C-alpha cells in the first residue's frame, strides 16, 4: 500500500538511472547462451519493462553488473539496446521456484 | 551444465575447409581473401597469423592459451579480429573452446573443378590428389547451416560482396548507435 | 528438340559453368600471387 510504495517505486527509478548510465560504458565480457528465456511479470525485475530475451545459442555483450540477480548488457542484433540479463545464479533461482 | 560461457566480445573471423589446408591449392585460395579484408576494413580490424593448434584446450597448454588470451585482448578495444589458422578443417574442430569464431565456409560448388585446380599446380600437388578430396567431401558432408558465411561465387567481386556486407551487418549488430 | 532431349543441353551448361568456375579458381590464384 502507501507504506510499500515509498521504497518500491524509488528503486525502479534508481535502477533505471543505472540502466541509462551503462549504455555508454565499454563492453566488459560477452557470454554464449545455452537455453532459452523470456521476461515474466514475477521475475523480480528491477525496472518492469526493460528486460531482454534470449533463445538457445544467443550472444549477450554484458556491460556491467547491476546486482547479484541481474546483469546489464545488450543483444548482438541490429538496433537492439541494453537490457536486464539474468545471472546464472538467477537462472539457478528461477528453476528451483518452479518445483517449490 | 553451465548456461553461460566466457566468449570474446568480438568474434574472430576465420575461414576453413574449402580444401584441406597445408597445400598450394587451399591456402592460395584463402590468401586472396585475406587481402580484400585488409584494406576494405583498414583501421577497424586485427588480422593475425596463427601458428599453434587452438583445438587442444603438439603444442602444450600454455603456448595455446597465451594465444587464446591474445584473442581475448583483441576483443577489448571493440574491433574485428581475423585469424590465419592453418590446421582448421572442420566445424566441430573449434567447438570445444571458449572463442566461438566466425565460420566463413568457402564453398567450391563443383568437386570436379578442384582436381582440375590440382593439375594446374604442377606435379607437386598432383601427388596429393585424393587426400584433399577427403575433407573437401567431409566439409561438404557437414550441414551448411552449422557454418556462418558461405561463399559459392567464382568471381572475386561476388564472393567479396558477401564477405564485406555480412560483417558490416554484423558490425552494426554488435555496435549500437548513440 | 531431338538434340536437347537426347544429350546436348549438358554439353553447353557444364562447359559454361566449368569455365566460370575456372576463372573463379584462377582469380583465387592471381590475387594470391600478387597479394
Amino acid at each position: 500500500q502507501g507504506p510499500h510504495m515509498a521504497l518500491r517505486k524509488e528503486a525502479e527509478r534508481q535502477a533505471l538511472a543505472q540502466l541509462e548510465k551503462a549504455k555508454t560504458k565499454p563492453v566488459a565480457f560477452a557470454v554464449r547462451t545455452n537455453v532459452g528465456y523470456n521476461p515474466s511479470p514475477g521475475d523480480e525485475v528491477p525496472v518492469e519493462g526493460v528486460a531482454i530475451t534470449f533463445e538457445p545459442k544467443d550472444f549477450l555483450h554484458i556491460k556491467e553488473k547491476y546486482n547479484n540477480d541481474w546483469w546489464i548488457g545488450r543483444l548482438v542484433k541490429e538496433g537492439c539496446e541494453v537490457g536486464f540479463i539474468p545471472s546464472p545464479v538467477k537462472l539457478d533461482s528461477l528453476r528451483l521456484l518452479q518445483e517449490q | 551444465v553451465p548456461p553461460y560461457d566466457v566468449v570474446p566480445s568480438m568474434r574472430p573471423i576465420i575461414l576453413v575447409g574449402p580444401s584441406l589446408k597445408g597445400y598450394e591449392v587451399t591456402d592460395m585460395m584463402q590468401k586472396a581473401l585475406f587481402d580484400f579484408l585488409k584494406h576494405l576494413f583498414d583501421g577497424r580490424i586485427s588480422i593475425t597469423r596463427v601458428t599453434a593448434d587452438i583445438s587442444l584446450a603438439r603444442s602444450s597448454l600454455a603456448e595455446v592459451q597465451s594465444e587464446i588470451e591474445r584473442i581475448f585482448e583483441l576483443a577489448r578495444t571493440l574491433q574485428l579480429v581475423a585469424l590465419d589458422a592453418d590446421t582448421i578443417n572442420h566445424p566441430a574442430q573449434l567447438s570445444k573452446t571458449s572463442l566461438a569464431p566466425i565460420i566463413v565456409y568457402i564453398k567450391i560448388t563443383s568437386p570436379k573443378v578442384l582436381q582440375r585446380l590440382i593439375k594446374s599446380r604442377g606435379k607437386s600437388q598432383s601427388k596429393h590428389l585424393n587426400v584433399q578430396i577427403a575433407a573437401s567431401e567431409k566439409l561438404a558432408q557437414c550441414p551448411p547451416e552449422m557454418f556462418d558465411i558461405i561463399l559459392d561465387e567464382n568471381q572475386l567481386e561476388d564472393a567479396c560482396e558477401h564477405l564485406a556486407e555480412y560483417l558490416e551487418a554484423y558490425w552494426k549488430a554488435t555496435h549500437p548507435p548513440s | 528438340e531431338k538434340a536437347k532431349s537426347r544429350g546436348t543441353f549438358q554439353k553447353l551448361r557444364e562447359k559454361q559453368q566449368l569455365e566460370e568456375d575456372l576463372r573463379g579458381y584462377m582469380s583465387w590464384i592471381t590475387q594470391g600471387e600478387v597479394m
